[PDB]
């Protein structure tokens, strides 16, 4: 792409999701997920591939499809309500059409079945902006609409979502279904609390951001997409394999560091509702994600896998990748637990 | 509700089903989004006639207009698609499998 | 430290935890009265804003 | 008898084992547009006549 | 469940009120934890990029600190207005709900029976 | 919204046509103006947990 | 507890900011000298607990196990530098950095005032005793031994992180001096049960408690000798630490809810003890020990009285000392010899004479000789556990009985008969190794003249 | 299931058993067919007699357990005079695993099904006694 | 050279010591934060002492 019309397309995707937190108004809403996937589908087919072209394409029906139920609940919200304020809806229909329409567009489970195939036929940056950017819109109006949402159905959407993310990546060795099967299992614990504090799927959504961020960019900084490229690191750039395995752990919510937060402060107010069985098992079935995390952080960091002659070849040159903001996304990953009360700005 | 709103549900709910229940040209499947906003226009144009809401009569242009983009959208990755494998068959994209 | 610093250092530690497990149990009450009655500035989801309405006569008489 | 084998069978064992069988039953998937979007109508289809949740 | 709040200036950082409230010590603990990780993000910097840790670039490494620290003075900032917020719809809602929260009537424990479980 | 940029920047994107109550061209009213003003007033201010 | 606190956080800059050549000198010296200063916690009162600020405190029960723990670290480094010394510079001081946020993390686990900060940092301690286990274990079985240290620990911490909440929520409070004025009796409900088990299974499991065990025999095996020091002397007490704060609020629930667990103990002290008679691997017989001897913590510490619970504090710290050595005796044979088989060298007394006393004196100790505190804390628990109930000192003799022969087991077979033919790379024990031996030896002994001040706070 | 629920908790423990079974049975086979749906759905039977044998196997197996549990639960409470009794649902528990070993034909999964079945249907009627929420309505 | 290289030797054996001293610092500083109750617990409550003005510091 010319780097101009590059960087038009990613201000588009921005300006829908923009148009979509601003809107008052469900037609407004509507149209910032329309401009959001117009401007997406080119950078996920930018690398002019048979795996990019098919990615793009089971993410335009999945995103189209739940485009038109969303539109669906909007007009039938309207039949029962005569006005179009982005609320709670007035029909409980219309409530389960659009709460499945942003399951289908989050990904969560069992409308799961793009995620892992989409990122992996995309570049990890493309990756990047689907599972952390794409996650903003369809939250803000998760966040709006809650009060009228099925209970049931939300938090049996959330279970199946830990369930199924943390089953789905036990069994795999490519990073970018990893980081799929991850999205998934994260995305449960942020609509598992939404019914009971909405300010702490907030929480949860930021800091999963920018640990997902730190993950990405460190793959990208050394072109890693499977397991076994990533065992190469320790031969190349030792500090980077530190770094991994901090962000890991983080993301497998084990204390002190920032990624047991979240899951530290879900359970606090699922329990001041009286939700003692779900956020236990919510709490033990994460386990399975800490273990293909720890899988990882055995092929990089804690072991030393074999290496390859050519190898010697890279230690001659410099990374020259740009690592953007990577110094500061690490430690906001791992070390911000002491901070935790300043999670009272998002109230 | 009056006994229109019957018919245009139901075309809505037999273009949702026809959309979820693929055969194999993804050229059917795109013409069953299309009847999906169809019928999201009518039902709208309905509502909002009877009602005499004034300024909601632009909205089924946006509709349609946006919605009509994204078809041109899923008709050029239809065609890349056929490039690629020379038929629009949705069998032929599964290589994500793995 | 002798016992006396000690012995009252704990009595200003008792306090301020008395006070805070008290304020902790006052607010979990406050927060069910507020969402089960919807009469506090928390859990006050928003209605319509009544200044988009328009007062002018309209085009016809009956409304 | 017990330390090296039932106590090894009755917890860690089993419940290792127990998640590889289900890790391989959502992972083992045809990658079809098809058969997705076809279990996408079930959920919808469950999610009314049985669980209600349009109501 | 703030969200609605009767004197919420919507979309606002720092409301008016706010500034009745004293301001975080440029001594706060949390402050200098702050700085210290924007310390920790210049040192990795260096790492990552294979520069001498502790001394290349301390142009740098300054403005790791201060953009940390400029940045997390305005959080504290807010952090403790959201908790000062909070704090005073309570007592506001205590005092004009006293039916709900009546004073007990509260007795010394020669009074109140509690039964006795020997440890034998 | 999600951000209130309207309210704060006193700007009005798309709040002209949220309800059919609102200022209409040429003063054409809705046919249930009168029941949509009545339950806003109604409503109005004293969020929808009392409303409902 | 920040004159503590502080002192260790330096260590790093210490350690990293050292001349390549005395990272071991500076960080032995340095740790040593903070050993010295936690003596100043023993200023303890006959009613009130020295109780510093609204995070941190200490009572007779905490400062013992503090002063162990940074007694620890110094014998950890000297332990440890024989077998990195091939390990190149930047790796060396990363792992004495896991070493030094270990001792952090538990001196800070020790003082905490409130619960959910105690969690916090127990959980805490898993990271770098993970990272010390694969990383720097020498066999295979290290990365299978590390993930049955983790999730056998993560299985039951997560449903105590529940139920603290859920007692916070209801009491108002977890500050443990608050607790202890504010707390209500536990009624006897079914939801109570998972409560109780909710509280007490994470602190069950780090015991070990028997049949929950199995995590400790690889994890104990596959360490480096340093990982090993640590996960026995100190780590296996964080256990025995929780139980003891955590049943102030379960009571009276504790009188039936015990049951099933002291049975479990009763019995698994007799079952590992005899595991030890026959097995083959010096270290794994070592590790299967700790598991006898905590199972007494166990049930001394469910029984709930003053005389098992000054018990279970003198055992606490007498197995402390005792298991780091016998783990630091047992490494000394495998520097030799590249082995952990027991059978493999032998007659080592006619080699080593001074390193065979060490192994008698250690051997002594762990079979409870007494006036060791070994034997004090032992018997205080005895004597508990038969008025609980007569019957139980036919179990606790039994074991008494089984423990004397595997210690001397182990003692004749590595020690005795005669020496091995074909080793003959045995040469003459160094300095820091009878050093090492020495350093825990000694304090174990002196402390027989002032047991007090390893006896708790029911003294 | 909102109404077969309730059909099934409005029967008092350890009577009417024959009712409180058609309730369970419904219960497991309604489980059988949605579990039949999504894996004739996933995994594209041979032919269609291939399908509607595996859907009448998986729903069979479901409906069977669902049975077992069901009888053999009201029939304990009824024999030990125990309605309020975890121990009841414990047992049936266990039998409808044993069922699940014998359709698999494996004793291990009999057996794993039996101890983790029986914990759970026992966990059930404790939750039932003691009024534990799973879906918890909020409340503050 | 003395003095120098000396100290480049051996300055990092400051470190501990002088986080020693700090944290014994910040432990007194803590203390007059809990002053509540000095000299107003029942049990040791008293007049001060002529030229005395706090009971503890
Ligand atoms: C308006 C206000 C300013 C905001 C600017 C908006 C973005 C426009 C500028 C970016 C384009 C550009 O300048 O260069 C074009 C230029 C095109 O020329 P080219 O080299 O020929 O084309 C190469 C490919 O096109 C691309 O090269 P590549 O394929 O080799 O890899 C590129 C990669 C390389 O970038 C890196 O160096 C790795 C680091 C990127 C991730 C870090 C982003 C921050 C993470 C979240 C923390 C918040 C901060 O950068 C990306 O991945 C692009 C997406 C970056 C956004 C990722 C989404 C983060 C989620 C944000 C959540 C915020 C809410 C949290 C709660 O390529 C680039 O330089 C791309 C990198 C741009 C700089 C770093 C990323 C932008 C800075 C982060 C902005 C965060 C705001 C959210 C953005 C959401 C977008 C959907
Ligand atoms: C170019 C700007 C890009 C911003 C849009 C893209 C990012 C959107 C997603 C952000 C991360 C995920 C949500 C974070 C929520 C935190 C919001 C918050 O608490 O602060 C809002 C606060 C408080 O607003 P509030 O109290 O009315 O409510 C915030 C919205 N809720 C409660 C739903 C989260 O408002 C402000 O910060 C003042 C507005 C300053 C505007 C400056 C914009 C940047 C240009 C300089
Ligand atoms: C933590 C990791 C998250 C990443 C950190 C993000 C850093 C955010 C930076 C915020 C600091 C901004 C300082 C600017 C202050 C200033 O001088 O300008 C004021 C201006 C808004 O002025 P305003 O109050 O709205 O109008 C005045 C009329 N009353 O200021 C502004 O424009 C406001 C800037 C918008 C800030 C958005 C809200 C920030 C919160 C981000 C999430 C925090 C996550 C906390 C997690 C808790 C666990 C640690
Ligand atoms: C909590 C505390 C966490 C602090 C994190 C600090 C920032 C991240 C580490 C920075 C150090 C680093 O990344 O590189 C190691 C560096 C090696 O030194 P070198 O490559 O030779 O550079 C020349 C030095 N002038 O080392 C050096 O020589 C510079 C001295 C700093 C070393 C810091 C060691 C970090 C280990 C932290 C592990 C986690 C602690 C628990
Ligand atoms: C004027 C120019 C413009 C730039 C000015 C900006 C300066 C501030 C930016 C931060 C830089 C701090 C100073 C860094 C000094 C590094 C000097 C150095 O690298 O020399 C190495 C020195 C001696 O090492 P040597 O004896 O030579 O070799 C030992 C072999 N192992 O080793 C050392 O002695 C280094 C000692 C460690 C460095 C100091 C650590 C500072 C910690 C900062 C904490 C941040 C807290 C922020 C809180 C703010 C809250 C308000
Ligand atoms: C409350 C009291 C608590 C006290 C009691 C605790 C009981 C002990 C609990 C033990 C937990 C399971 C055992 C953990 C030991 C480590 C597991 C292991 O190492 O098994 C190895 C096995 C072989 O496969 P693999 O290692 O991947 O092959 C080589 C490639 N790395 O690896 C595998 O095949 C995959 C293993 C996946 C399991 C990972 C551990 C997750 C444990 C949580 C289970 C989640 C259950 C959620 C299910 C909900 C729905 C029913
Ligand atoms: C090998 C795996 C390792 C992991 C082990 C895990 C252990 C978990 C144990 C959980 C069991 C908790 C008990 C739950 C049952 C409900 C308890 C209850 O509320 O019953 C009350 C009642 C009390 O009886 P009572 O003393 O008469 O009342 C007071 C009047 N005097 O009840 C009573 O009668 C008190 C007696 C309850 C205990 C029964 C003991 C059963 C026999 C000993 C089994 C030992 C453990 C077996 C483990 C095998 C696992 C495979
Ligand atoms: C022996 C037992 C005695 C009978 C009692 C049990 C039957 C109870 C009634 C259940 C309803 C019948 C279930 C049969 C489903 C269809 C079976 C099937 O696989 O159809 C064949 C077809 C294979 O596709 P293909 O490879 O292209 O070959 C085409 C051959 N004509 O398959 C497909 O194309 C798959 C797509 C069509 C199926 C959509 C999913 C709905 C059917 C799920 C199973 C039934 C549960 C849902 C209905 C419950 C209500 C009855
Ligand atoms: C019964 C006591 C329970 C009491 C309440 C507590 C509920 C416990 C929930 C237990 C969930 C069990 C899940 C078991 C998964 C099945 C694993 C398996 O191996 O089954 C295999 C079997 C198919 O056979 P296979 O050979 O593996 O594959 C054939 C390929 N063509 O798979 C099949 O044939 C279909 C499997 C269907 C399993 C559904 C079982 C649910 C039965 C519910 C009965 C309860 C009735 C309601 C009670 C209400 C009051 C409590
Ligand atoms: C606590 C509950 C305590 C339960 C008590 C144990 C119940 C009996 C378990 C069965 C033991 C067994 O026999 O398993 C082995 C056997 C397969 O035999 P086989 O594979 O041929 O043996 C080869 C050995 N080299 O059996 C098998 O076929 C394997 C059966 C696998 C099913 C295991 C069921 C567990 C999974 C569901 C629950 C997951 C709960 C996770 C809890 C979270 C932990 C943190
Ligand atoms: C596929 C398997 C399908 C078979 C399972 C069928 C569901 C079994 C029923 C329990 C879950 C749904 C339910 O109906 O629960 C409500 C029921 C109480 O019924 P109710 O009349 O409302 O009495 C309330 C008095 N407190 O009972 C309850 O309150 C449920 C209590 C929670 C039990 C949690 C079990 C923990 C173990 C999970 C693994």
């Amino acid at each position: 792409m010319n780097p101009i019309i590059f960087i038009i397309i990613l201000l588009t995707i921005m300006l829908g999701t923009i148009i979509v937190m601003i809107s008052s108004h469900w037609l407004l809403v509507w149209i910032g997920f329309e401009m959001n996937m117009l401007a997406i589908i080119p950078i996920m087919m930018k690398n002019h591939n048979p795996r990019a072209t098919e990615a793009s394409t089971k993410y335009f029906l999945t995103q189209s499809t739940a485009s038109m139920l969303l539109m669906m609940a909007v007009i039938i919200n309207l039949m029962f309500s005569g006005q179009w304020t982005v609320m709670k809806l007035f029909n409980p229909m219309a409530s389960m059409l659009m709460t499945m329409a942003l399951a289908m567009k989050l990904g969560m489970a069992p409308f799961h079945f793009w995620v892992p195939e989409v990122t992996q036929g995309i570049p990890l940056s493309s990756g990047l902006i689907l599972l952390t950017w794409q996650k903003l819109a369809p939250m803000s109006v998760l966040y709006q609409i809650f009060p009228s949402i099925n209970l049931n159905l939300i938090l049996t959407l959330s279970v199946l979502s830990i369930l199924i993310g943390g089953w789905g990546g036990l069994n795999q060795t490519q990073l970018r279904k990893i980081m799929a099967y991850s999205s998934i299992a994260h995305m449960g614990w942020m609509t598992a609390v939404l019914p009971y504090n909405p300010t702490m799927t907030l929480l949860n959504l930021i800091i999963y951001i920018i640990m997902t961020s730190t993950m990405f960019t460190m793959f990208m900084a050394n072109s890693t997409t499977t397991t076994l490229s990533l065992s190469h690191t320790w031969n190349k750039t030792p500090i980077m394999t530190v770094l991994i395995l901090a962000t890991l752990l983080s993301m497998g919510g084990l204390p002190p560091l920032s990624g047991f937060m979240p899951k530290w402060m879900i359970i606090q107010e699922m329990t001041k509702n009286n939700s003692i069985i779900l956020p236990t098992f919510m709490a033990i079935t994460a386990l399975l994600n800490l273990y293909f995390y720890m899988r990882l952080t055995y092929s990089t960091t804690l072991t030393m896998f074999p290496s390859t002659n050519n190898m010697k070849m890279k230690w001659q040159f410099p990374l020259m990748k740009k690592m953007t903001f990577l110094p500061t996304m690490v430690v906001l990953s791992t070390m911000m637990l002491p901070l935790t009360p300043m999670l009272s700005v998002l109230e | 509700m009056s006994m229109v709103y019957m018919n245009i549900m139901m075309a809505f709910t037999v273009s949702l089903v026809g959309l979820l229940m693929y055969r194999s040209h993804l050229m059917s499947s795109l013409l069953c989004l299309e009847g999906m906003m169809l019928s999201l226009f009518v039902m709208a144009a309905l509502t909002i006639l009877n009602s005499h809401f004034t300024l909601a009569s632009m909205m089924p242009i946006i509709l349609l207009v946006f919605a009509a983009c994204e078809a041109a959208l899923g008709l050029s990755l239809l065609v890349m698609v056929s490039n690629t494998y020379g038929t629009d068959y949705v069998q032929n994209l599964n290589l994500l499998q793995c | 430290d002798g016992p006396e610093k000690n012995y009252e250092r704990t009595m200003a530690i008792l306090q301020i935890e008395a006070e805070k497990a008290e304020l902790r149990l006052k607010e979990l009450e406050v927060r069910r009265l507020m969402r089960a009655r919807g009469d506090g500035p928390w859990f006050h989801y928003p209605t319509i804003d009544k200044e988009l309405i328009d007062h002018s006569p309209k085009a016809t008489p009956d409304n | 008898l017990l330390d090296l084998i039932w106590l090894e069978a009755i917890l860690p064992k089993t419940i290792s084992l127990a998640q590889m069988k289900a890790s391989t039953l959502v992972t083992n998937q045809k990658g079809l547009i098809k058969l997705y979007f076809l279990s996408f109508l079930i959920t919808i289809l469950i999610s009314m006549i049985l669980f209600n949740f349009h109501e | 469940m703030m969200t609605g709040r009767q004197g919420r200036a919507t979309f606002q950082f720092l409301p008016d009120e706010a500034r009745s409230l004293p301001p975080p010590k440029l001594t706060d603990p949390r402050l200098a934890f702050v700085g210290f990780l924007g310390y920790c993000s210049g040192l990795i910097d260096n790492a990552i990029r294979r520069r001498p840790v502790l001394l290349a670039g301390l142009h740098r490494q300054l403005l790791y600190i201060t953009s940390f620290v400029f940045v997390g003075y305005y959080l504290l900032k807010r952090q403790d207005y959201m908790y000062a917020v909070r704090d005073h719809d309570m007592f506001s809602y205590i005092k004009s709900h006293p039916e709900d929260f009546p004073e007990k009537d509260k007795k010394t424990y020669g009074e109140v029976f509690e039964e006795f479980h020997p440890v034998r | 919204p999600f951000f209130d940029v309207q309210k704060r920047l006193g700007v009005d994107l798309d709040r002209w046509m949220t309800i059919q109550s609102a200022e209409q061209p040429h003063k054409i009213p809705s046919r249930c103006h009168a029941f949509e003003k009545e339950w806003i007033e109604c409503a109005h201010g004293i969020g929808s947990i009392r409303a409902e | 507890m920040l004159k503590y606190i502080i002192p260790t956080i330096m260590l790093m800059p210490l350690t990293w900011l050292s001349k390549n050549n005395m990272i071991w000198v500076n960080s032995t010296a340095h740790s040593l000298l903070i050993s010295f200063t936690s003596l100043l916690l023993m200023n303890q009162f006959g009613d009130n607990s020295l109780n510093f600020s609204l995070l941190f405190f200490s009572d007779s029960l905490s400062t013992p196990l503090l002063i162990l723990t940074m007694w620890l670290l110094p014998l950890m480094l000297m332990a440890s530098q024989h077998h990195l010394s091939k390990e190149n510079l930047t790796r060396k001081k990363l792992f004495i950095t896991m070493l030094i946020s270990l001792q952090l993390f538990l001196i800070m686990t020790f003082t905490a005032m409130e619960l959910i900060l105690f969690y916090i940092l127990f959980e805490a301690t898993l990271v770098p005793t993970l990272i010390i286990i694969t990383r720097w274990g020498n066999q295979t079985e290290r990365l299978n031994a590390g993930l049955y240290f983790l999730f056998y620990t993560l299985a039951g911490s997560l449903p105590l992180l529940v139920a603290l909440i859920y007692i916070q929520n209801t009491v108002g409070s977890l500050n443990f001096l608050m607790l202890q004025y504010w707390v209500q009796p536990v009624h006897n409900s079914w939801s109570n049960v998972f409560m109780w088990l909710a509280c007490m299974m994470a602190f069950m499991v780090k015991m070990p408690l028997y049949g929950l065990h199995l995590w400790l025999p690889k994890a104990h095996v596959e360490a480096p000798i340093a990982g090993s020091m640590v996960l026995a002397a100190v780590l296996l007490k964080l256990g025995g630490y929780g139980m003891l704060r955590i049943t102030l609020i379960l009571n009276p629930m504790t009188d039936f809810m015990a049951y099933p667990f002291i049975m479990l103990s009763l019995w698994g002290m007799i079952m590992t003890s005899s595991i030890c008679l026959r097995q083959t691997d010096l270290k794994s017989l070592i590790a299967y020990s700790s598991v006898s001897h905590m199972a007494l913590v166990i049930v001394a510490i469910l029984i709930q009285t003053p005389w098992s619970y000054m018990g279970a504090t003198a055992l606490m710290i007498a197995h402390g000392l005792t298991s780091s050595m016998l783990f630091c005796l047992a490494n000394s044979n495998y520097e030799r010899i590249h082995s952990r088989t027991m059978i493999l060298a032998r007659g080592l007394q006619t080699l080593l004479p001074l390193m065979a006393t060490w192994w008698l004196l250690a051997s002594l100790t762990n079979l409870a000789l007494p006036p060791t505190i070994n034997l004090i804390g032992e018997l205080f628990v005895v004597m508990s556990t038969f008025s609980w109930s007569n019957i139980t000192i036919i179990l606790m003799g039994v074991n008494m009985v089984i423990t004397a022969l595997y210690s001397l087991y182990m003692l004749i077979m590595t020690q005795r008969g005669k020496y091995t033919y074909h080793i003959n790379n045995i040469s003459p024990s160094f300095t820091r190794e009878n050093a090492l031996m020495s350093l825990h030896i000694l304090p174990l002994l002196l402390l027989t003249l002032n047991p007090k001040i390893i006896l708790g706070p029911l003294y | 299931a909102k109404t077969v629920l309730r059909q099934y908790w409005d029967i008092p423990e350890g009577t009417e058993c024959h009712r409180k079974t058609y309730a369970t049975t419904s219960i497991g086979g309604a489980a059988g067919l949605v579990v039949s749906a999504y894996s004739v759905a996933l995994k594209t039977p041979t032919s269609f007699l291939e399908g509607v044998a595996r859907t009448g196997r998986y729903t069979f197996t479901a409906a069977a357990i669902g049975a077992i549990f069901g009888l053999t639960s009201c029939i304990s409470a009824q024999v030990r005079e125990k309605p309020d009794d975890p121990l009841n649902y414990l047992i049936g528990g266990c039998a409808g695993g044993l069922i699940l070993g014998a359709r698999t034909r494996s004793y291990g999964i009999g057996a794993a099904a039996c101890a983790y079945m029986g914990l759970t249907a026992a966990l059930v009627k404790m939750g039932q006694l003691e009024g534990w929420q799973v879906f918890a309505e909020p409340k503050v | 050279m003395n003095l120098l290289q000396v100290v480049r030797d051996h300055w990092v054996h400051v470190l501990v010591p002088m986080g020693f001293v700090f944290g014994y610092y910040l432990d007194r500083k803590n203390d007059e934060k809990l002053t509540a109750f000095r000299n107003k617990s029942l049990l040791y409550k008293r007049e001060l002492k002529p030229n005395e003005e706090v009971t503890w510091k």
